[PDB]
């Protein structure tokens, strides 16, 4: 697999650039500085780590390294905590949009910068505690050979338990949040359509501006698309592991397929800046400013 | 149906302070920042500052720091601005506006609802009733004739100036008042067919409630 | 601090034609710019927000546009309800500022002023003052020039001018011009002329009197 490596490199460079661009935008332009965008910045950073770290670890583990059980389990599962943090932020954002759009009168005092701080900190902690189950002593170790004495080679499939990837990951810490996220979002959308359809039958300004509503709802859809693509990303991999696990002594997945879900899920962190540029005028204009500036500088 | 109702006009001496209020009805007061704007000479707008009703937290424009003080009584849904050490330059119309907020990916902000405005007049002038002078054509025409009424040396504004108790409507122009030293001066002209004057009685009416005066001046041909 | 600069300061136009207003920021505000409409004696009303976004019930004939430092509001087929003053405001940063405004006035056919001069009323002379008043009535365009002469010698002092807004009926402009003198100053002289110059004549409209 030559192409594969030059690939995971192309990824790292992309993800790093695009997300550094998002964070530089948010720092640079005051309009982007706000709770929603602190969670968005969390997403950016967690997707930068994958660029600088998770891909090199994706590239060592292919070549079958050998080391201490736990120090091996790190490089084995790291992108785990990243992915988890990505979910936590996505959900924080869905909820923030939910307060904003469903209960706009209490959003002012309810959602604050410092509280954003706290929820983010916490979410990172928990992204770790959950992120690597191995590190806490939960053990697939102790059951190549002559690799080493005090060193047991660490490769995902065997040194990574599939009784978790398909249970404490796919079933618990991914599908559930993703799902009540789909819920919160559909609730926002249906409700907003209801009250718009209502504002129509009663000439404005009945309660709040229709234009405003439609605008923040369009923005919510742009934000929910990010979730949709996240799902479209880790879903294939979790399907693979999913049915490969429920029939452990049944069949397994190829090289030429199985080596996708890794690439793909690794692609999940590349697209965000592009989705922003496409769906959101403030980012697009800022990226445009940063690039149109610091290029010809 | 949202409404911002501002307190009434204010007239004060220089050196004093004033508190203008804005009561909000038809929505939640604590949900939006309240802003104040100053309009000077009917034209230029300036942002004075804003206040968060929930916390009473404020941000001022640098220029008005120390001149303006913003405050809120949430109980009454009312926001106040208070101006201190008043000078003539503080004379203006003050608006409260309400700030709207939403997320398009940026923070989107606007003033969607404004108060009717509040007039502040700062002068060291004393209440003075006007001198009303009828102005008739130069001694000794055309198809039409133009008459005038000169209202001089008053304070404060406004005056009410009609002709023949408003029964004389068309052809009138009342000009904006101007300040001469400390006092206002204003004039009005009415133009009529020369068959109308002076065949018929034409009288300027001028009231100035501040001094509680009502005056009438018949326009009469100059001698002879 | 960020500074808005709006032009033109005043524009006259006819119902049915198209108009454009420009705001220019001293820094980069991106899209956060608001347009307000103020009608005479009214309060600013929200017109456009986020630089491109029509407020509720604003007619589609209004359009906002621009970004960064450069913005424009455009009105398509002008309607009579559209005359007034327009303002831009940036919401960028912690401290905000307004454009100087654009006053949108009705264009009508040129008109010559009707000019008439009134000597001091007797009651006033009794009071001890002397005020010579000149009216210049129902002219268009607004631009007009008034010259006060005493015994053929120009007088720039003691003169105070006032101008109406457009007339509610014919949309013309009028102006009063007042020459005040201490009664004794007034009597020391003989003839008084108030002389107007305006677009609609190649020679000054002149009204004079003597005190007999
Ligand atoms: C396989 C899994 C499938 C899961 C898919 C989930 C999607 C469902 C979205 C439901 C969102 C709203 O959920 C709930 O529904 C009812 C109406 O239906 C709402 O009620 C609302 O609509 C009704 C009219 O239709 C009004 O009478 C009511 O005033 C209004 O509040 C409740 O306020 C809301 O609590
Ligand atoms: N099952 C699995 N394998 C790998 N890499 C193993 C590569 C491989 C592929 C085929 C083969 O026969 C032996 C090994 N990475 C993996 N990452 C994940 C994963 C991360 C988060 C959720 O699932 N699962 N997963
Ligand atoms: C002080 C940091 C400067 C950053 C320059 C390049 C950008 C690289 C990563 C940093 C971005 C982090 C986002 C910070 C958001 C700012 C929040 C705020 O000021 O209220
Ligand atoms: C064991 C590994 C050590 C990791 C060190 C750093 C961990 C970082 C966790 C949280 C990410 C911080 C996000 C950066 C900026 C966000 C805050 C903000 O600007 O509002
Ligand atoms: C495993 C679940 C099977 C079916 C999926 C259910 C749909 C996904 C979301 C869950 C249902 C919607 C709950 C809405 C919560 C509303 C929040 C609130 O109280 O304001
Ligand atoms: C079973 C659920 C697993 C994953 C959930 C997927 C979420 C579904 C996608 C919803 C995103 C909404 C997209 C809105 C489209 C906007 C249209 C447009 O203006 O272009
Ligand atoms: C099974 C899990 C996969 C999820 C299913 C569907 C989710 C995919 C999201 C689809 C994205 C729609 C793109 C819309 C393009 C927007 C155009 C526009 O700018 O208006
Ligand atoms: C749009 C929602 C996406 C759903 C994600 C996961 C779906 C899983 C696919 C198949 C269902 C269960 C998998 C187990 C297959 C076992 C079949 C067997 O060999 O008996």
């Amino acid at each position: 697999s030559s192409v594969y490596i030059t690939v995971e490199l192309a990824i790292a460079v992309l993800a790093i650039l695009g997300n550094v661009l998002v964070c530089w935008a948010v720092w640079l332009n005051s309009n982007l500085q706000n709770v929603t965008n602190y969670f968005v910045v969390s997403l950016a950073a967690a997707d930068i780590a994958v660029g600088v770290l998770a891909i090199p670890f994706a590239i060592t583990i292919s070549t079958g390294f050998c080391a201490a059980c736990h120090g091996c389990l790190f490089i084995a599962c790291f992108v785990l905590v990243l992915t988890q943090s990505s979910i936590f932020s996505l959900l924080a954002i869905a909820i923030d949009r939910y307060i904003a759009i469903r209960i706009p009168l209490r959003y002012n005092g309810l959602v604050t910068g410092t509280r954003a701080k706290g929820i983010i900190a916490i979410c990172w902690v928990l992204s770790f505690a959950i992120g690597l189950t191995p590190m806490l002593g939960w053990n697939n170790c102790g059951q190549s050979q002559g690799c080493g004495e005090g060193q047991v080679a660490c490769l995902f499939e065997d040194v990574v338990p599939m009784n978790y990837m398909v249970y404490f990951n796919f079933f618990a810490c991914v599908l559930v949040p993703l799902l009540l996220m789909l819920g919160v979002y559909l609730r926002i959308f249906l409700a907003a359509r209801r009250q718009l359809k209502q504002m129509e039958s009663q000439p404005l300004p009945g309660e709040r501006a229709r234009s405003t509503l439609q605008k923040e709802v369009h923005a919510a859809k742009s934000l929910a698309i990010i979730v949709g693509l996240f799902a479209l990303c880790w879903l294939p991999l979790h399907i693979i592991n999913c049915f490969t696990f429920f029939c452990p002594d049944c069949s397994h997945a190829p090289l030429w397929l199985m080596y996708l879900a890794i690439v793909l899920s690794h692609t999940n962190s590349v697209v965000n800046p592009f989705i922003y540029a496409y769906r959101i005028r403030e980012f697009r204009q800022t990226f445009r400013k940063i690039i149109r500036s610091h290029v010809l500088r | 149906e949202v409404q911002l109702q501002q307190s009434g006009a204010e007239l004060v001496k220089p050196g004093s302070s004033v508190k203008i209020s804005c009561k909000t009805s038809g929505d939640s007061f604590t949900a939006y920042n309240m802003n104040w704007v100053k309009q000077s000479h009917g034209k230029s707008l300036e942002w004075i500052g804003n206040i968060n009703p929930y916390y009473g937290s404020t941000r001022y424009n640098q220029k008005f720091k120390g001149k303006a003080t913003l405050t809120v009584d949430k109980s009454s849904s009312t926001a106040y601005i208070q101006l201190n050490s008043l000078t003539s330059e503080d004379s203006a119309v003050y608006y409260c506006a309400r700030e709207g907020n939403y997320y398009d990916g940026g923070s989107v902000r606007y003033f969607d609802y404004w108060g009717q405005g509040t007039t502040l007049t700062v002068s060291s002038a004393k209440t003075t009733a006007p001198s009303v002078y009828p102005l008739a054509p130069v001694c000794g025409s055309g198809s039409s004739v133009t008459l005038g009424c000169l209202v001089k040396g008053y304070f404060p504004e406004p005056v009410t100036l009609t002709w023949n108790s408003g029964s004389l409507s068309s052809g009138v122009h009342t000009f904006p008042a101007v300040l001469q030293s400390d006092l206002y001066t204003l004039s009005s002209s009415v133009t009529v067919t020369s068959s109308t004057w002076p065949s018929q009685s034409i009288t300027c009416n001028v009231a100035h409630p501040a001094s509680s005066t009502k005056v009438d001046k018949k326009i009469e041909p100059r001698g002879p | 601090d960020i500074v808005m600069t709006q032009s033109p300061a005043s524009l006259s136009a006819s119902v049915g034609d198209t108009v454009t207003i420009t705001c220019r920021a001293s820094e980069f505000i991106y899209s956060s710019l608001t347009w307000y409409q103020q009608k005479q004696g009214g309060s600013p009303q929200l017109l456009v927000y986020a630089a491109t976004n029509l407020a509720d019930a604003v007619p589609s004939r209004f359009s906002g546009s621009g970004s960064g430092t450069q913005f424009s509001l455009k009105i398509n087929r002008l309607q009579p309800e559209d005359f007034g003053t327009y303002y831009c405001q940036h919401f960028y940063g912690s401290t905000w500022a307004f454009g100087g405004g654009t006053k949108l006035e009705i264009k009508r056919a040129d008109a010559a002023p009707t000019v008439s001069i009134f000597p001091p009323s007797s009651e006033q002379l009794t009071s001890g003052g002397a005020s010579v008043v000149c009216f210049l009535n129902n002219f268009y365009p607004k631009d007009i020039n008034v010259k006060w002469k005493i015994d053929g010698s120009e007088r720039q002092n003691g003169v105070l001018n006032s101008w109406t807004d457009q007339d509610s009926k014919d949309s013309t402009y009028s102006m009063s011009s007042t020459l005040t003198l201490t009664k004794d100053e007034y009597e020391r002289h003989n003839s008084y002329t108030c002389e107007a110059t305006h677009k609609t004549s190649t020679s000054p409209i002149v009204k004079s009197f003597n005190r007999n």
